[PDB]
């Protein structure tokens, strides 16, 4: 990816996570839990489904026979047919390979963006109260129980509340 | 104590390609290149004619194989490999131009041209075209001298297309398989057939002599055809060696001609056909048949073009 | 106290499409698909000929409608719907190949072929081609027997293209509208016209008999044409039923043929024409006419392809 | 957008801003003012104008008549013409739709980059002296009047000068 | 004290283009549009025939220039600008269709058709086709009346293709350069040549009279040809003015015909040819020749398409 | 670039650096040294080489003569040939220009990503221990000799070790 998040600064993704596409993994007073993010997952899926809306259909472009399977058309005109049919098949084949290569590049770079997008808006929730690990983890100076974890994920978290004990724990 | 961000994965991954790399692994991915055929002609709620042994061009002149279709009416015309346009051996001229016309014709209504003859046999027939007994083409008349060697008389027959639509007119020229026979059927002397509309004008003379036997005729009957504009008039003058029409064809409407080896099925519906059957698929490409027709996906050379529907895959 | 970063917007937004989404709203956006026609032929400072009633092929043989163009000279040739190449009814052969040639010809210079005849009328004419009085084609001679039924004598006329450029040669074959008449004009006996260069060699025989009346002639005169290489020589032998040339055409230079219903305008300039007029546009695509010609934008099926010229739009 | 700035972490853009494309909005000792950035606006416009330079012209590719409007060309050759003309119109239409879809994707992702690019170089100007709000706002520990605001926008601002009172106001 | 991040550069930069900008400078960049020609035909380990003066169509009928190739065998056929298919002046009919066939033929095996004649000279020849002494085409027989003006007798010759592959059959029609001469060689009376398979049937009559002199013959011999299906039978009836075959051609296998001005070279190998020689290149595009053939890069109008192989360049 | 790093927040790149593509430049107790990063250089080169693998070859698409250089084919069929050959050359020429324009856009945006990717993972190594200059430089509160420099580049660096003196040197 161009955003260097998926198989980049994030060592890798978690084979457990059967709940969504991007998620949270916590370690606190209480022990551990791992839980899926609906918003980042839904944004990626909205945009992957949006590419398949574009492609999965067909344009009304219908064709009739200009040569004959059973009984070969005159040779002069037939060469031109074959060559024109060959030049068109050569061109649609480049066009499909390159559309899909471009769609695959942007599909990956897009998911890599939604990984980074979640990380950054979590980083902003904790303005002073925590500092970046670097393996895509946030180390919190203040202790953060399952109610405090559910508030970052539930996106109700109050930085104002824990800034007191966290900041002074420089 | 701490919180941690990341993404999902499974180690049952799928390979895709990009501008940058050949065979990146991802979460979910889909085929865009349909390669699953239906070995049927999916014909539901489309008026479908199966010519089988009938040649498509044969519907216009009416060999036995075609007697069920002299006035066929269809949105979907299925030409078959076994299907054969004639009985007394011969070709149609620009046969394929004429096929392309009929394939899109919606079928054909026959209308009487209203020729009738005097001082010629009209009833000339052939074991090549048997129905029950030596017969001939349905729509045609095989004009012969009254007696063996009798002199087929110079003659003209004219037909004005008074209809709003152009009339398909066919006629034949008879290559007797010996100049001996030519003269037995038509009388000696060079035989001439000239045909003309406002705009068309062509001469035809028979080239008697022995071709190979086919359905048991060393002779040959080549068909020629034109599309008579309305208020236009085809004139046939001829000397003999002329196979007259009896009926004009008028095209019915719109249809689609397909060449196919696949059986009918009025249970399924489908928009896209080829020699091997029907392509039903919403995928943007296909690798089944570059010669498929109907409403189809763009055919591509590639066996497979996997499109990413999930992020990069990291175990 | 604090500072704040962000971007602009208006809630008069414009919809565009992307790889990812159908109908994203953005700040500014532009049409790339020109659909605004000029219902004029924008002809400024291009030598422009309007054939109007003159048929393009008619400039080579010279029916009345075309007398103003027998030697026309133009960069831009406008063929009109009303325009008609002949007067005595008939067709040109590969007429459209010949049109494509003339459309790019830059016009035509006429040069004398220097035929003259003896023991034939040369002066044969027709109320079909009237100027003031029964006339004939400008560039052609209608060779007839001296007297009704008189025997038009076998004859040859030869013309060497001694010019650096290939000579356009036309000739006609005369389908008298009755074998009765054929023989009145040319004498009885089969009529033959053979024509040949180093490289070309064709026979033509008339097919007399009655076509439909057109400009009041049941007869027909079909034109045939070839392009005589320099130092090459066309030879015409003939028996009668032959319409001679009098002049060869030489192509002038480069031009462009357009078919159009739109009026001229030497006030505007423009590079791209179609049936309906001129496309002036810097846009890369157009949806006006897939059959447009000149220097044009790629025609596309889409009515509209909106390209983003501003960021996403958020109220 | 892939940079997750426009209609992302920035709640939204300001209908007032008739002055440029990206701007600054301040709240201080003095009250309020909202003012346009020339550099981020000019970079986006340079690159949008650059795409229209590529497209708005035409290649010299001129065509002549190979069929006849008034008087239909022979049927055999004519089918081949129609079918070749249809296959070319099918292909240019895909090529235009996809060029414009790719140009629209990159046009948006490019403006989204220039939003993010301004935010980051402002964040760097205030190295210690302020900490990120998360709605695309910088909360300054030190008070910052219209002269101090004009210096961040005028890009003359001295972090060294206010680091004293701001840093110790942890 | 501190650490600092950044990227490399040199001020010997290379310009490239993007969606966004015309002439961005970058570190390294490469040409994707091959414009370096090899002015040779790179023929290594490909069976290569250089027709030089031999016309490709000439291998089938055998003018002198072609005597080395009557049975040529090759994967790569080089047609030369100087190369000329005939000796007694004339054309082949659909010559180019026939060329396209032979260009891919793998060469031709000749097989005897096993005609022999009686009561005609068979030995007719011409200073146009000299080997050592007035000769004629290798594969052909020039049938003439036994004596000047003697009456060439009506005649038929038939040849069944009993081989698994279709037989290439050629025959000629002889335009004597005066009706005087026609009758000297063949006898007076109209001359007729009809030819027919199961499926083909055509008449030919000579059009005697004087063409321009070419290799010293005002007369002309036009060749006609068909491709005889196996178990099919070509029949030739004729009156005179007929140039018989003696041998059928059978295609050998697969090959490639190229038109070229470039010398051979069995030292180099190469997959892609044009008039000017061989394109060897792994680049995806080329601007050398839009008419090149073999396994080639897509030809593009652009002189240069520079692809970035390094980052933006900042001094 | 979309990542705004190359010819953006990084003033520019260093004409000295003949060792690799992205590198480090240090100023310490000892004086100065400038040294190349293998990982960021290798990732960019892996992906530039990957584009040339895609393009530098050819598809098996071979063509035969349908017209004649020496001796012009019939005019009716020949116009159709010319026009079909012209429409195909018009289309491959757009397809090449646009492939290369798209490949050039993504080639640049990709190198711009690998510039940014190195900067961010260096920023994370120094979690508390240094704060961003803004000209793509990290100002370290603690002094950092050539052994300390070699550890950030050698990517063995221990933030835990110098956090003590650096953090308190706020
Ligand atoms: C064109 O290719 C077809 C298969 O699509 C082959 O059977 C045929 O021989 C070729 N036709 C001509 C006229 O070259
Ligand atoms: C044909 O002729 C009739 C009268 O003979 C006329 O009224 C009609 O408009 C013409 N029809 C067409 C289709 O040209
Ligand atoms: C034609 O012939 C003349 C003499 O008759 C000769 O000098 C000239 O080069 C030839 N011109 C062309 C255009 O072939
Ligand atoms: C091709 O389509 C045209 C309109 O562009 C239509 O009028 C015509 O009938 C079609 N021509 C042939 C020869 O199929
Ligand atoms: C041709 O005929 C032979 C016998 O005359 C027959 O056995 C054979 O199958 C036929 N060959 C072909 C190639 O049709
Ligand atoms: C087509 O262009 C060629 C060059 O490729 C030119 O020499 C020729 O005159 C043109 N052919 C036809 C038949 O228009």
């Amino acid at each position: 990816g161009l955003f260097g998040a998926i198989a980049g600064f994030i060592e890798n993704g978690w084979e457990g996570l059967i709940d969504g596409w991007y998620g949270y993994r916590h370690q606190n007073a209480q022990g551990e839990g791992t839980a899926a993010d609906y918003k980042s997952t839904q944004s990626a899926i909205n945009q992957i489904t949006g590419k398949l809306n574009r492609l999965i259909e067909k344009t009304n472009q219908q064709f009739e026979l200009i040569d004959n399977e059973f009984n070969e058309i005159e040779k002069q005109i037939g060469n031109v047919i074959n060559w024109t049919r060959d030049s068109i098949i050569e061109v649609w084949s480049y066009n499909a390979e390159f559309l899909v290569a471009v769609e695959n590049q942007h599909t990956i770079d897009l998911t890599d963006s939604e990984m980074n997008k979640l990380y950054e808006k979590v980083r902003r929730q904790l303005r002073e109260n925590a500092e970046e690990d670097g393996n895509g983890c946030f180390e919190i100076f203040h202790q953060c129980d399952n109610d405090c974890m559910a508030s970052i994920r539930n996106n109700t978290y109050d930085h104002k509340k824990y800034r007191k004990e966290a900041i002074q724990n420089r | 104590d701490k919180i941690c961000l990341g993404h999902h994965a499974v180690s049952n991954g799928t390979k895709v390609d990009t501008l940058t790399e050949k065979g990146i692994e991802v979460v979910n991915a889909t085929e865009t290149v349909e390669q699953k055929n239906i070995p049927k002609i999916c014909s539901k709620g489309k008026q479908t004619i199966d010519l089988g042994q009938c040649g498509l061009l044969g519907t216009t002149i009416g060999p036995p194989q075609c007697d069920q279709f002299l006035e066929f009416s269809a949105n979907l015309i299925i030409e078959r490999r076994e299907g054969d346009d004639i009985c007394y051996p011969g070709k149609f001229d620009n046969e394929e131009t004429l096929r392309k016309i009929l394939r899109k014709s919606g079928g054909i209504k026959k209308e009487n041209m209203g020729f009738t003859y005097t001082g010629v046999r009209t009833n000339g027939e052939t074991s090549a075209c048997r129905r029950s007994r030596s017969s001939f083409y349905a729509e045609m008349k095989w004009l012969l001298s009254n007696t063996d060697n009798g002199v087929f008389p110079q003659m003209t027959k004219s037909y004005k297309n008074t209809k709003r639509e152009p009339a398909l007119i066919i006629w034949g020229i008879h290559h007797s398989g010996s100049t001996a026979e030519q003269t037995r059927l038509y009388g000696s002397g060079n035989k001439l057939i000239t045909v003309w509309s406002s705009k068309y004008q062509q001469s035809f003379a028979p080239s008697p002599g022995p071709r190979p036997q086919i359905n048991g005729q060393s002779g040959r009957i080549d068909f020629y055809w034109l599309m008579l504009d309305p208020n236009d008039t085809v004139t046939f003058s001829f000397n003999g060696a002329f196979i007259a029409p009896d009926r004009a064809s008028f095209l019915r409407g719109k249809s689609l001609g397909i060449q196919s080896d696949a059986q009918l099925d009025n249970n399924c519906e489908g928009e896209c056909y080829h020699i091997g059957g029907t392509i039903i698929s919403n995928l943007p490409f296909q690798n089944i048949n570059s010669r498929a027709i109907g409403k189809c996906p763009r055919y591509v050379k590639q066996k497979s073009l996997m499109l990413a529907t999930g992020m990069k895959n990291v175990p």
